[PDB]
RNA sequence: GUUUGACCUCAAAUCAGGUAGGAGUACCCGCUGAACUUAAGCAUAUCAAUAAGCGGAGGAAAAGAAACCAACCGGGAUUGCCUUAGUAACGGCGAGUGAAGCGGCAAAAGCUCAAAUUUGAAAUCUGGUACCUUCGGUGCCCGAGUUGUAAUUUGGAGAGGGCAACUUUGGGGCCGUUCCUUGUCUAUGUUCCUUGGAACAGGACGUCAUAGAGGGUGAGAAUCCCGUGUGGCGAGGAGUGCGGUUCUUUGUAAAGUGCCUUCGAAGAGUCGAGUUGUUUGGGAAUGCAGCUCUAAGUGGGUGGUUCCAUCUAAAGCUAA
RNA sequence: CACGGACCAAGGAGUCUAACGUCUAUGCGAGUGUUUGGGUGUAAAACCCAUACGCGUAAUGAAAGUGAACGUAGGUUGGGGCCUCGCAAGAGGUGCACAAUCGACCGAUCCUGAGGAUGGAUUUGAGUAAGAGCAUAGCUGUUGGGACCCGAAAG
RNA sequence: GUCGAAUUUGGGUAUAGGGGCGAAAGACUAAAACCAUCUAGUAGCUGGUUCCUGCCGAAGUUUCCCUCAGGAUAGCAG
């Protein structure tokens, strides 16, 4: 009546079409295949947080965070620095604020250890 | 094109590597008892539900004691030099147990150690001794 | 803890502001309070510098060297 | 290049013709239409023994 | 002493040892920069922060561990994809230009200097030189260096002591496995009749098939040959990923945990302000460049209706 | 008139895409869309899928804001069908979609004075008034791209 | 005034030369060759546009936005 047409510039130079979608799945999963057969027993991935969203909008919804922080994996009872080494990440520029999220992961942390067995350096 | 033009036609030959088979199927390293326990067969997380294992923490987006006694099997199964034991030879032929004596000494206790160093590092030469 | 006091880098400023003497329109600055006062000192000051927060700590900056220098 | 080469389908509208085409392996009729000599076999749909 | 000697700065040498240029250039980082065109003729604008030109890198580059976003019940380096979304914003409010936070997902990883005395000891390093088990190590010597090389410390603080009868321990071989390069072995008709120059065709009879992909062979050949499929056996290297076996470990040596006790710095011609020019969706003046002027530390920056929140700039590295 | 056409072969011009729209087909339907991704795969095929997101299910106002049933979802006027009677014609009841007119509610708009109340009158809307859309495909239209094919006074 | 005019040219070797204004210095704003790219530069035009049959089948016009252009929108066929 509206409509915006931006192939005013030289748009044929870059086009790119992606052919490569599924040549690109099939890369990531062989990718994922040769993580986990020279991370032999681990996951494949850190244990993440729980974590609420920001905004008006989304404060509803419980998503995953980066990583917890010094103060959920010292509650926990254990240190930062060998938190990592069991493969758990830790977040020092998050903060807590909120006890029903602080809870939360403590109790994902403390079921963590229960669940995983460390092998010995020897 | 124009190098590849004349290397198709050169009588040096092609570096020809045929390493497509191996992108696929890379054979498990890092633990013997995973290597002999893996159906090459199967896929990475079939593999992992197989064995029991845990293989992605997060949960996944899209839709889903055989071995692990044998690791669990395996999972639940600093001494002191020639002048640091002459040195507490020394202290205790002198003092005995009395460490607020045998700390204030300036001729043995020559770094000015404290009485739970002392304790600690005497009762390594007493268990290493009788 | 925003600005923490630290005493030893408030004695070096200090130490460095009594060496170095002052610059041409400082040593115009502390003649201008002794004569005209802190009126148009700061009207100086503020077109010298960049805004009226600059203006506010250097000329109480002058009036301690003035405090200082005078007294004790 | 940037011809359209794959076609978006529906997903049940999918389902609906593999569903159809399941519905019409056995109906002995349209598997003599398509080809396949089915005439000297007992019945459609035909059933194995496990141990194939 | 009208002498001799420290330094400082600046030179030279076919001195010893190194290193830079040129090529390629798809992608990547910069610099520099148009026009045809399109807009009603048209200084803005548009094509376009494009092409051409110039420099500089790698397998990726760049970016990157907040002087970030937000306004929440708060998230948490970058990058990329879907979404935001032709939305917010810009524009003779014209032609047209045009994001980002959030949410989902791919992939994820963290760190290091400078600034506080090693002062019971420059603990540091390069070169020369003689040996040795040589991507190095050891001995001796000339030096660099206090105008500061080492150890400790980086905000997630951190450091010096004291207390747990608190917890832990390095390095090199050899042989396996991992990987790379490379060699070799592993099924069944060339049986009959007709056509044909020739059978690889037609027909008759059979085999093997985890092999009936493909090519060759005198016409359409699983079964003639090479191959294919399935496993087997080797050779030479790379390497520290781990599995064994083995040789070394040391010195009042290096850490970590929790508590007590005593202290405790944070990047200036930079932020900023004005200003001309460029640039952006950035009206909030979006970034940058030049020129004038030029700060502070209960600092300073960035947002949000009296204040509040959130960052730590002006130093550096880092896979996917 | 003029312009093309000596003869033959072969080549030779409404194509692809993006965006928006009509009509038709199909799947599902107050929902709908798997294919960003993940899982899986006999391996660019096919087959499954979590969380969100897009458009729709609510609009109005400049924004703040407010937010669609007095009634059997409303009365009157028509209305395909169906139902009762009619040996038939015909009469009556019920009335679907849809069309006209008088009303109820949402929104902003003034009196009433209970501060902003109960009630009063219209104006606005692509309103509510018992949903109709989402997705794919086909014919196709408009606009942007070299854009039906060849040609221009060039910077 | 009058590249007067190049006669006379082998080899080598240079410096210049396009515009109004302005005393000059300087600035406003216009508008000699070839090759390759931007470049498929711009069409209010010329030329051309590729198989068959069936059926239906116009208009060549009013009024409106004035208009030359740029065309936009009731009738006829669906």
């Amino acid at each position: 009546p509206i409509l915006k047409n931006h192939f005013r510039k030289h748009w044929q130079e870059r086009v790119k079409v992606h052919f490569d979608q599924a040549g690109k799945k099939v890369s990531r999963r062989n990718a994922r295949a040769t993580r986990a057969a020279k991370i032999a027993p681990r996951p494949l991935d850190l244990l993440r947080p729980v974590v609420r969203a920001p905004t008006v909008k989304y404060n509803r919804k419980v998503r995953a965070g980066r990583g917890f922080t010094l103060a959920e994996v010292k509650a926990a009872g254990l240190t930062a620095a060998y938190a990592r080494t069991i493969g758990i990440a830790v977040d020092h520029r998050r903060q807590n604020r909120n006890q029903e999220i602080f809870d939360a992961n403590v109790q994902r942390l403390k079921e963590y250890q229960s669940k995983i067995i460390v092998f010995p350096r020897n | 094109s124009v190098r590849k033009r004349k290397m198709n036609r050169s009588s040096v030959g092609k570096a020809t590597r045929r390493n497509k088979d191996k992108q696929r199927k890379i054979n498990i390293q890092s633990n013997p008892i995973i290597a002999a326990n893996w159906d090459y067969s199967l896929t990475m997380a079939q593999n992992y539900k197989k064995l029991g294992l845990r293989a992605k923490l997060q949960t996944p987006a899209g839709g889903k004691e055989t071995e692990v006694v044998k690791k669990l099997e395996e999972l639940a199964s600093r001494s002191q030099s020639e002048r640091e034991e002459e040195w507490l030879e020394k202290l205790y032929k002198k003092h005995g147990d009395d460490y607020k004596k045998m700390f204030f000494d300036k001729k043995l206790n020559i770094y000015q150690q404290s009485e739970g160093d002392l304790k600690r590092r005497l009762l390594r030469w007493k268990k290493r001794n009788g | 803890k925003k600005g923490a006091a630290s005493n030893r880098t408030k004695f070096v400023r200090s130490l460095v502001r009594e060496i170095a003497g002052l610059s041409p329109y400082e040593r115009r600055l502390i003649d201008l309070i002794r004569n005209s006062g802190e009126k148009r000192a700061r009207k100086v000051a503020k077109k010298r510098l960049g805004s009226f927060t600059r203006a506010k700590a250097k000329v109480e900056e002058m009036n301690n060297i003035i405090a200082a220098s005078r007294r004790h | 290049t940037w011809r359209k080469w794959n076609v978006k389908v529906n997903h049940n509208e999918k389902r609906y013709a593999t569903a159809s085409a399941i519905a019409a392996t056995a109906v002995a009729s349209l598997v003599l239409a398509r080809g396949h000599r089915v005439e000297k076999i007992p019945e459609i749909p035909l059933v194995v023994s496990t141990d194939l």
